[PDB]
């Protein structure tokens, strides 16, 4: 029983096949109160909760190297999204959980990693994608991957509408294998939650 | 024998801002005493703080006039030391010699009206991120802002906060820069009573944490 | 040693597992600060040049290594072989300033000019890659530079990262191998 | 000093390197420093936070 | 008089890797604070140890597939940072910038099979001295080797020992080099049950005593 | 903060008034002594030149800054690129003295000559502007100089204010703006 | 330091030779060092030597 239940605000998620959580680059957050915000930043806890996003269909035909990515933050239709439209500057980290649920009779292996400052990777570079915070998902072992990362970047605060620091990436390491008893394919979903949300610079009304 | 020494290539050239001193040639001169001479200043910002100077509006006046019509936006300008409105201030005069800055810039509004002229104003800092500054107090109200009315006290001071991604900002503006990188300041007139034609003088000064770094000689010579 | 590979938890086995003795190692040469601390040539040049460590060659020891990190920080040293006097200007300066002498200007002295320059960007750190959706009003922000230099002509430019700090490592590749087993090449040997 | 950063002591005596200032009696005569430090910082009136 | 000094011939030239520092010209700049910035690394090998990366096999896959036929040699490769199979690893990425090395290189095998796919593998280090690596587990058994089976734990790690005459070895391979100077590594498949088409991911990382010396800039520029 | 503007008493409000935190500042770069302590070029030259800091360019960092003060004081350093030997003479000397060698004369040594000179005027301090109704028996008193120099030819003259002291600040102007909002100009950026 | 081996102290003050780093509170912030030192070294399971 590798039973883990994560909580973010009024939302919870529990897995019975976890392999732990991978913390990336740091285990804490840098100082969220720097000179660049004067004293005007504030924390908006109502945004620290899970939202969902479909990633892709893990099918037998997708080979090693097949890669799907999701640049964060992404389109949000909740309070987080409203924040992005109401404040000039924000910062937050991410608590990511990804599911690739098929069954024990499937085979293959996915690599899920959080990458800072994305750039399309050369196929040779894919062999070294493990230098980034990551975790694997292999049907014989687990159905969930969980990574937690801090905010980072050259600016203590950002303008998400112009730059996306983190970008989630899931890639086929070994192709999915199916048998008569396995799931025919595996839909991969993401359950993400922003952490330590801070905003600064109240923008005007659009009216 | 004598001391071996390697004269290194790459070193020794004169550099206009070097940290050395020349060799002297005319020694023993005692200057006339200048003890306690008045008006000395040792840091530009000390004066930049103590002596506020005027912004430039419209025709080229250091003030804003109360609108008699239905428009409430008295004035609007880029939060930039290179702003047109800031072009005559001592603050910008200094700023041109530095590459970057950070800190608070303070604005001062001084009503010039008659004893029977009354008004209520509002100043707001519109951070960057919006396409165009709001021409309405109602829309601007959602920003960091302050309102104040006319009375016994003629001056009202407001601090424009430093809020940006980077810790510092450029004092200059690049030609590719469409919208001002640091946002705008909007001054509105909520209302007035018999205040037509009366004036509002606005000036600016450095705040307690205003800072300029990286000296630069940019003017055409 | 077996483990739960999926967790991505680091595992470093040692030869003791089958009867060996792990030895002593000295990794001075792989110290980041030390390794990046040498001069590297900048190939593209022009009478007015804006110092950007990314103009470094991508396979050069410094360039490759720099690119194997997402964020960095350092002071700098430069060596410039130029005609006329050399004028440097800090990050954020109007190009026009380069013409003025009161900005650090080094008067020509043969054979070249070696200088010590400070990190002068407005960010807490710089990046080798920047996923800007825009970053405006493989393009990196204009602010990512070490200032600029100008002279009547600039023949050579060597750059040296002092006090380097590297963060968030990213892919570092070797020469691709076509040969069946190893990449073989002529290694120095006495004649 | 301002824009001088030599760790090593000067080779020539002070009376040759510079002119000798005299007095008739540097001090904290910094009108502008005093002036700026004397600026009203508070808030005139009653507050309701 | 003044201090006599001999300016020595042979000294003073600039050397790209010298241990000196230039003379400064632009003083007193205070950087924005970068206290506690995440993900810092101070020695390449610290990451080379913590982050293992993948070997390249066959078509160009990071894994080996279980043979359904009667061949048991899953894979074989030169123990060389210049090996074809090692060409995509971060370890080799670093190694190219150094002339020599010594130490343990660790290999990691991670079974990707289904819960009902079972197998037993064997890895062996064939030191130099033989003409060709054995294609049989029986022959290889006489070398330093380890066997392990499929189960609850997917990963199995093995250390390739440093055994050579000299204390150090070249990271590069000379063209005259026929047989790999440091031997081979052979991965065998003892057996498997319903494991056809299943995969074995193999990666490599630096060991506790892995060491690189003598920096070198060898790539064509 | 409201106040009685008319009194001209200084008022410095802070962002705390509406919930902010005033930060830390470091004003080394705006220190008078430091800022004026760099070389500046003197454009008009002639075989016999009387050193006058006002010949400095009015928009140059040093010139502009100097002119933004009514009275000043400083020692001086000069760099002169000249043909033949250079002779300097203190404030108050008959022009004829420049021909004599026993006055500080520096024998030609390539590429130029760098010297340290003392304030040598007879006044307790000098001025950048002097409202003389006459001042005789935009013209500044003859006594407002740092001596004179002469050589067979004088190609360049750089001047450096040491130990500067500025008093009674006066107007310092920026480039006038014609553009609707800001003065925009090409700022250095990597290519 | 790295690749600097001068026995003698520098002639120019530190505030000129280098930029001054500031803080808002070097340290043992070496994620990767920690990471590598945390690697499992043992052997999972029972041993029979």
């Amino acid at each position: 029983d590798r039973l883990l239940t994560t909580r973010n605000g009024h939302t919870t998620s529990t897995t019975q096949s976890s392999v732990g959580v991978t913390y990336g680059y740091s285990t804490e957050e840098d100082h969220v109160a720097g000179p660049n915000t004067s004293g005007l930043e504030t924390r908006v806890v109502q945004a620290e909760r899970f939202f969902k996003k479909f990633l892709f269909d893990w099918t037998t035909d997708k080979p090693f190297g097949y890669l799907t990515k999701l640049e964060l933050p992404t389109d949000h239709h909740g309070v987080f999204g409203h924040l992005v439209d109401s404040y000039a500057y924000m910062r937050n980290g991410w608590d990511v959980e990804v599911s690739a649920v098929g069954n024990q009779f499937n085979g293959g292996c996915l690599l899920v990693a959080m990458v800072p400052e994305w750039k399309a990777f050369d196929t040779r570079e894919k062999y070294q994608l493990t230098l980034f915070p990551h975790q694997f998902i292999s049907p014989r072992t687990n159905m969930t991957a969980h990574i937690t990362v801090p905010y980072l970047g050259v600016n203590r605060y950002d303008q998400y509408k112009k730059h996306k620091p983190w970008t989630l990436v899931v890639m086929v390491l070994s192709p999915l294998t199916v048998s008569n008893t396995a799931a025919p394919q595996i839909k991969v979903y993401a359950n993400i939650a922003p952490t330590y949300v801070h905003v600064a610079g109240e923008l005007p009304s659009k009216e | 024998g004598i001391f071996p020494v390697a004269c290194a290539d790459g070193y020794g050239g004169l550099v206009t801002t070097d940290p050395k001193t020349a060799d002297p040639v005319y020694g023993k001169v005692y200057n006339p005493p200048k003890t306690n001479y008045p008006g000395r200043f040792t840091n530009l910002l000390d004066v930049a703080e103590a002596c506020p100077t005027f912004l430039r509006f419209d025709d080229g006046k250091p003030y804003v006039v109360t609108r008699a019509d239905d428009t409430r936006l008295l004035a609007k300008f880029d939060v930039s030391l290179a702003a047109k409105h800031m072009s005559n201030t001592y603050l910008s005069g200094i700023a041109q010699y530095y590459t970057q800055y950070s800190g608070t810039i303070n604005l001062h509004f001084m009503f010039t009206g008659s004893t029977d002229s009354k008004a209520r104003y509002m100043v707001a800092y519109i951070p960057p991120g919006v396409e165009t500054p709001p021409d309405t107090p109602e829309e601007a109200a959602h920003c960091i802002h302050a309102e104040w009315d006319t009375g016994l006290n003629s001056k009202f001071t407001f601090s424009i906060p430093y809020v940006s991604a980077a810790d510092y900002a450029y004092t200059a503006s690049d030609t590719a820069e469409t919208t001002n990188v640091q946002g705008w300041v909007c001054v509105y007139q909520i209302t007035h009573g018999k205040a037509e034609n009366d004036t509002l003088l606005v000036s600016a000064s450095a705040g307690k944490d205003f800072e300029l770094r990286l000296p630069i000689d940019p003017r055409t010579q | 040693t077996t483990t739960t590979g999926e967790s991505a938890d680091p595992v470093t086995t040692t030869v003791e597992n089958y009867g060996g003795d792990t030895q002593v190692q000295r990794r001075h040469h792989t110290d980041v600060g030390f390794i990046m601390d040498r001069f590297v040539k900048i190939n593209s040049l022009s009478p007015t040049h804006v110092i950007d460590l990314m103009q470094t060659h991508k396979h050069g020891i410094v360039g490759a290594l720099l690119r194997a990190a997402t964020y960095y920080f350092s002071d700098l040293e430069i060596v410039v072989r130029h005609d006329g006097n050399l004028t440097w200007v800090p990050n954020g300066a109007p190009e026009a300033a380069l013409s003025n002498t009161s900005n650090p200007t080094a008067y020509n002295k043969a054979p070249f000019t070696r200088l010590a320059l400070p990190y002068t960007a407005p960010h807490r750190v710089l990046a080798t890659v920047y996923d800007g959706t825009n970053k405006y009003s493989t393009q990196l922000p204009a602010s990512f530079n070490y200032g600029a230099i100008q002279a009547q002509a600039i023949h050579e430019l060597l750059v040296r990262m002092k006090r380097a700090e590297l963060y968030c490592p990213r892919p570092l590749l070797a020469i691709k191998v076509t040969s069946q087993d190893r990449y073989k090449q002529k290694i120095i040997a006495p004649a | 000093s301002g824009n001088t950063g030599s760790i090593i002591n000067n080779y020539y005596m002070q009376q040759y390197q510079n002119s000798m200032s005299t007095q008739l009696g540097t001090q904290n005569n910094d009108w502008f420093s005093k002036l700026a430090s004397s600026a009203f910082t508070g808030l005139f009136g009653a507050l309701l936070a």
